[PDB]
């Protein structure tokens, strides 16, 4: 018996990135349930400013049973839904690629045009011609979001959603 | 296993050997055979002139001998006394009995874990040397402790 | 840690005696098997002098000995 | 917060239990000396029963109805056989288990959290202390009650106000088949249980000098 | 009987690239199950930042049976879902091919244009005319993903998902 | 009775190119089934990273019966799905053909254009006219993949998929 | 983790087994002089039965129910025929196999890995050695019980408390058809198995000097 939406604590061990969802397990460390295990998954948000865990498949020691209490997680000592990880994964790479491709295009074309008013010609060549395909490819690939990845040694707290027996 | 004692507490073989050597070089007789141990102490270094009143300075010696005794898990300990012929037989027999009683009482007060302690004194009825010129200085007039180590 | 320290040294462990042997023929101080004579007074665990700890676990945190007695001091408290 | 309360209570209870058990071990011989049971066992290795006596009881049933009693006697525990005399360990020894569980994740952040953790741990320590003392009090009360019942039965049997128990024994010679043989069957059964006599002439009084 | 979401160890003996799915087997070396084997297949993620294997067909020795416990894997003593391999397989080749084709186009065209302002003309010829076909083919084949490949001597740990009997 | 997915050795005696469908037979040389043979077929992968073999039509000697256990193969002592073959068969062929065609086009056209600013005339003629048809044919034939071919004297290992009796 | 434990247990078991087998093979003849059997074998190639006996036995059913006997005798294994006497191999010797399956997967690459590997291997060695010692002691207990039963049966037969076994021999002349012939049919049957008597009158005692 668990009250409708009370607090529990556990610790996760298996580190995972928000790239390919799959089974993730945590272990309850306190409360009436000790040694209990909880496997579930996560959800991909539109903005990577946070991360929560969909935890539904609970197995408690003692008897061979499989309950399905589904609940989420909040960061201990933070009391929020955010995840402690890095968020600047893929801004600078795409920014630099796009900017460099554009600069190449501009340099080639402008120094070609400024002829009226051989190595400089070759620079014009390389820039004005390799910038363009790189620019279109970079615009094609510019839309990848920033991933978030949990770590292998972080604890967590669980607020319940439904009651069990 | 990890919390089980490694050895019997309050026991060190190096300490045992060291203090046995110290007692032997100080002259108190220590004898060992099999696992039966005997200790002999001249009565001159313990009591007054044929009196059952231990000298004050001997308390250090008693402390040392009890400290040695504490390393052995034992069951029964016997303490007997021998003396010289002074006036009668009953006189020195009672004297030896009293001396043995006093030393036994002090040892029992001390923490020597045994089950049984027997005590007696037989005066000059067990001579060990023809030389009987001296009185309390004679070697035969003495006290002795016997015991057997268990396990 | 030398059991036969300042002696002849370790000879062998007599199991029937449950004791080590020093090379000089004097019995050592250490033990070498659980089948020896140790002075045992202090013990750990709970449900002592009862049916022991019941192997089956309950949802409640109370623990009851196999003879039916409940050990509050072993059970965690509210 | 309350987690610190609980863990401090556990620590205090465990520490007090260890201290009291150590004291009990240190002072042992006199305890068994006073709490003998072998000197109380009956003739046939039969544990004497337990009795309770009450003096000057009163009950108001309701208005108009009162019932008073001078003295009353109760058979608490019926006598039965026994193989080894009881000791005091199964009445006074405490369960000891060191809690080494680091189930602490509400680690301190600031001085205020540190000190509220400290005060919570202190009150937990004190709560463990009082809990252990209360358990000890209950145990000592129980064992005192049992010993008092034993001595009460002895006194009353001496005073000849209760029926002493009676056991009948029968003997049979060699017995068994060609593969199993017993030398001497000796079967003993307690036919008559101890009890009191509600009669009056059979009462003999006592007076010292 | 196996609890819901417990951990077992296993050893992988056969290696394969993330190219064509196939039956891959692992052998349980510890725990209650000894000499048991488990065959399954892998999946190809959209991005190759991690690699996981699906393991479903379990065969235990002793008796003629085939249970169907499905489970995944984590990197042993790392507790992460990624796979130890190389991921820079096919970036440099396509990048260089595209850039070279562009440079050829640019060199031919610009050095022919600047003629107003023999061997140089022939260089213009080769670059300007072979750049374009190479560039369009490079655009056609640029989309090939960079693969990953497990090793034939890597152990692994398996977290369970369902129970058995 | 054969374990679910157990491994056996086999000897491959007949080679085939990955060009035309054809039955391929292998011979089991050890284990309980000795001298047994197995016919199956091959498949063509998207890239030449590996080659796998379908093996289902299994014939056991002695009794005139034919079970249809289907199984795949791995490289013995390598434990990999790669096939011992060459894969650079027809890259440089089409590369050089297309490059020469483009170079011809450019040479003819540009050396004709640069006339303002008979042997040279006819060089321009041949290059500028025969480059274009060759270029379009090279674009036509650029798509033929490089082939892989197994060898007739390599051993193999076969793991099972389903069980038999 | 526990792979080192398992391999260390296996290694300890194997090594202790080899050592004890070497000791047993080293000490052969005195062992045979101890556990001779053909001498104990009776006059018709018949193994004597197995006898056990207990003294001062007490059983307690419940309260007011106790049964006490002085001596009890039980027959464990009934006597029977045999073709050869037994020996010590089946009671003391134990198997051996060198464990040669260390899987090359968990190789300690770091210092902590090496430390735990070493300590776990050592403790597995010790545990395996202890287990082997336990096996040896139970085996020697078994063989000692067998020999004790035999010698005790001999002593009881001397005491005249058990009837001897009884054997009937039937001898018949040549037999068979014209194609198959046996010269002398000798059939030995066992009629009466040894068993304990019930009459105490005829029991004969003994006395030394």
């Amino acid at each position: 018996i668990i009250k409708t939406g009370d607090i529990m604590f556990a610790v996760l061990d298996t580190s995972v990135n928000s790239d390919e969802p799959g089974p993730i397990l945590a272990t309850i460390v306190t409360g009436k349930l000790k040694g209990s295990k909880l496997i579930g998954s996560f959800n991909l948000p539109s903005n990577a400013d946070k991360m929560v865990i969909t935890f539904n498949t609970m197995s408690i020691p003692g008897a061979e049973k499989t309950i399905s209490i589904s609940a989420y997680a909040i960061d201990p000592n933070t009391a929020r839904t955010a995840l402690a990880s890095r968020t600047n994964h893929h801004y600078l790479m795409r920014y630099g690629s796009l900017f460099a491709s554009s600069f190449l295009q501009g340099f080639g074309n402008a120094f070609q045009s400024a002829n009226t008013t051989s190595t400089l010609e070759n620079a014009v060549i390389g820039l004005a011609t390799v910038g363009k395909a790189w620019s279109q490819q970079a615009q094609q690939l510019f839309n990848t979001p920033t991933t978030v990845e949990v770590y292998s040694g972080t604890g967590l707290g669980i607020l319940f959603t439904q009651d069990v027996t | 296993v990890p919390k089980l004692p490694c050895r019997v507490d309050g026991a060190c073989d190096a300490t045992i050997i060291k203090m046995m050597t110290d007692l032997n070089k100080k002259g108190i007789k220590v004898a060992s055979v099999g696992q039966n141990y005997l200790i002999s102490i001249p009565a001159s270094a313990l009591f007054a002139d044929q009196s059952p009143r231990l000298n004050w300075a001997s308390y250090s010696l008693l402390n040392e001998i009890a400290a040695f005794l504490k390393q052995f898990r034992k069951i029964a300990i016997t303490v007997t006394s021998y003396s010289s012929k002074y006036v009668s037989v009953k006189r020195e027999r009672a004297l030896t009995l009293a001396r043995s009683r006093v030393v036994s009482e002090y040892l029992w007060s001390q923490g020597v874990d045994s089950r049984i302690i027997f005590t007696q004194g037989l005066g000059s009825d067990k001579p060990i040397t023809s030389y009987t010129l001296g009185g309390d200085r004679s070697p035969n007039a003495r006290v002795e402790i016997t015991f057997r180590r268990a396990v | 840690d030398g059991c036969c320290s300042k002696m002849g040294g370790i000879n062998y462990c007599d199991s029937s005696a449950g004791r080590l042997v020093c090379n000089n023929g004097f019995y050592s101080t250490c033990y070498c098997t659980r089948h020896a004579v140790m002075d045992l007074q202090f013990l750990m665990g709970c449900c002592l002098w009862h049916g022991g700890v019941y192997p089956q676990l309950n949802s409640s945190g109370l623990v009851v000995c196999n003879d039916g007695y409940v050990s509050e001091e072993c059970s965690l408290q509210k | 917060k309350e987690t610190a309360l609980s863990v401090g209570a556990q620590a205090g209870l465990a520490w007090r239990a260890k201290i009291i058990d150590e004291q009990l071990n240190k002072q042992a011989r006199n305890l068994d000396a006073i709490y003998d049971f072998n000197s109380l066992v009956l003739e046939h290795n039969i544990l004497p029963p337990v009795l309770l006596e009450g003096r000057n009881t009163l009950n108001l049933a309701d208005a108009q109805s009162i019932r008073i009693s001078d003295r009353t006697y109760k058979v608490a525990k019926q006598a039965h056989f026994i193989t080894t005399p009881p000791t005091w360990r199964q009445y006074l020894w405490m369960d000891y288990v060191k809690p080494e569980a680091p189930n602490v994740t509400l680690l301190p952040k600031t001085k205020a959290e540190k000190e509220i953790w400290c005060i919570y741990t202190e009150r937990g320590w004190k709560n463990g202390i009082d809990q252990a003392n209360t358990i000890l009090e209950e145990n000592i009360a129980r064992i005192k009650e049992d010993f008092g019942g034993m001595i009460l039965y002895r006194k009353l049997l001496a005073m000849n106000m209760v029926s002493p128990p009676y056991v009948s024994h029968t003997d049979l010679g060699v017995t068994g088949d060609g593969s199993e043989i017993h030398i001497d069957d000796r079967v003993l059964r307690i036919t008559a249980l101890p009890e009191l006599n509600v009669n009056s002439a059979e009462w003999r009084a006592a007076v010292a000098k």
